[PDB]
């Protein structure tokens, strides 16, 4: 999965 | 509210303790209580709120994905019929996740966003609104799926418009917003080209502004820039 | 019971799904429902029950220790007065932990232990009884502390007596019981010499019986033997 | 802390 903050 | 009798300052203190103890459900409940006191939140307090709910919903999302994968496998050719239990339990977790999202969106609507006038608060809250609609979109399969997606998009877009007008390109909130909206484009809106374009433009405009920053601000901004780069590497 | 309307087999199936999803609170609730159906538990089912509650209470214990350490530091000389919040929140976590322990002890008393006639089931349940009294003892500071400690000791001792009579020295339940009772001696009963003696004798008697085992049984037994060795290394 | 199972 891609990075989120 | 179960936290109605506790002092605002005590709720904030206990949220910090809950974070240290990795008790994120408690942390979220304390911060919900603090929000419901009706006063605006400071920077630090906004970040306590976001950390708490991010961790709670993050755990629910991870669980939902495990169960969804099992369910998908059960509906393949040659899979033995195991009854309604996988679907039921996936639905249980899904409903709890939707409940948490609705809780967060409710706090934002009543009344965090409407009282947030400074760019740093307003963008932060609109980013959260986009994020929690995005989490609803991840599990949506019904008549409202398009509307949920559009609600995420709309919140992100308002946040983006303010952030571009009011914040420097290295601002961490602006960067994190762009990171997440880029992921929205890739994972939710079936728009990988928009995702890649946004991540690249954001990275490059931030790179060009790093020279203005202190060492500490540089560290903060470059951490999020690396996440943009990581996504770009994943996607290209 | 909230699980009263769900089939026993469905509860067991969902406990396994909850384990895969790392949803240990759910796993424990499903297994409590299964126990309350009133039928005895198989080996596999007993281990689902223990895994679920071990993970729940393990998280509570870790949180309690964090908060207790903070509280202790607050009561040192030169520490600024921060009000009742640390104590209150430690107490909240403590009460929830005691509630989980009481729930498990309640299942054992009503009626798992009394129906368990085979050594493998009876020892397993008596070990659990010792463990959950041990967890109560970790947080006990009152008039009943000695009685709680003695309740742990008594359960462990009955389990030990059966295990020595009825199981080989490499049996994993027997080994795990001895490991944990040794820790009881060291950490709860202020008896480090008894802890060390028990761990050493258990290890050595198991070593001497490994020759009787299959490859798979050998693997199982040696894993727990290594834990005995690890504790001995910590303590000597 | 010591090991238990
Ligand atoms: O809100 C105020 C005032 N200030 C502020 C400033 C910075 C951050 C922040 N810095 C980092 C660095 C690495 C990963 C995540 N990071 C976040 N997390 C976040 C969360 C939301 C949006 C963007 C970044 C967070 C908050
Ligand atoms: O109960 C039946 C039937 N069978 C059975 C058999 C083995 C185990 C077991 N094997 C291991 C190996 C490494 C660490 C923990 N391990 C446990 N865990 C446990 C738990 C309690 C007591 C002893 C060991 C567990 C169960
Ligand atoms: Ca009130
Ligand atoms: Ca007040
Ligand atoms: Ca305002
Ligand atoms: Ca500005
Ligand atoms: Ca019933
Ligand atoms: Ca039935
Ligand atoms: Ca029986
Ligand atoms: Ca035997
Ligand atoms: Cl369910
Ligand atoms: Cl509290
Ligand atoms: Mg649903
Ligand atoms: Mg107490």
């Amino acid at each position: 999965f891609p990075a989120t903050v | 509210g179960a936290m109605g009798s506790m002092e605002r300052a005590s709720l904030i203190q206990k949220a910090k303790l809950a974070e240290q103890a990795e008790r994120y459900e408690d942390m979220a409940a304390f911060m919900k209580g603090a929000v419901e006191k009706g006063e605006e939140l400071s920077c630090e307090e906004r970040n306590l709120l976001s950390v708490a709910y991010k961790n709670v919903v993050g755990g629910q999302r991870a669980a939902w994905r495990v169960l969804s994968s099992i369910e998908q496998k059960s509906n393949e050719e040659g899979s033995e019929e195991k009854g309604p239990e996988v679907r039921e339990y996936r639905e249980k977790v899904e409903t709890e996740l939707q409940g948490v999202c609705d809780t967060v969106l409710g706090l934002l609507d009543s009344h965090l966003i409407k009282e947030a006038g400074d760019a740093e608060s307003r963008v932060f809250y609109l980013k959260m609104k986009g994020d929690y609609y995005r989490y609803l979109a991840e599990v949506a399969t019904g008549d409202d799926k398009k509307r949920i997606i559009d609600s995420a998009r709309s919140a992100y877009q308002e946040a983006m418009d303010i952030s571009k007008k009011e914040m420097p390109p290295t601002n961490p909130i602006r960067l994190g917003l762009a990171l997440n909206f880029s992921v929205f484009h890739y994972e939710i809106a079936n728009s990988p080209e928009e995702a890649i374009s946004l991540a690249k433009t954001t990275f490059d405009e931030a790179m060009a502004d790093l020279h203005t920053l202190s060492e500490d601000s540089y560290k903060d901004s470059t951490l999020i820039m690396q996440l943009l780069r990581d996504n770009l590497t994943l996607w290209t």
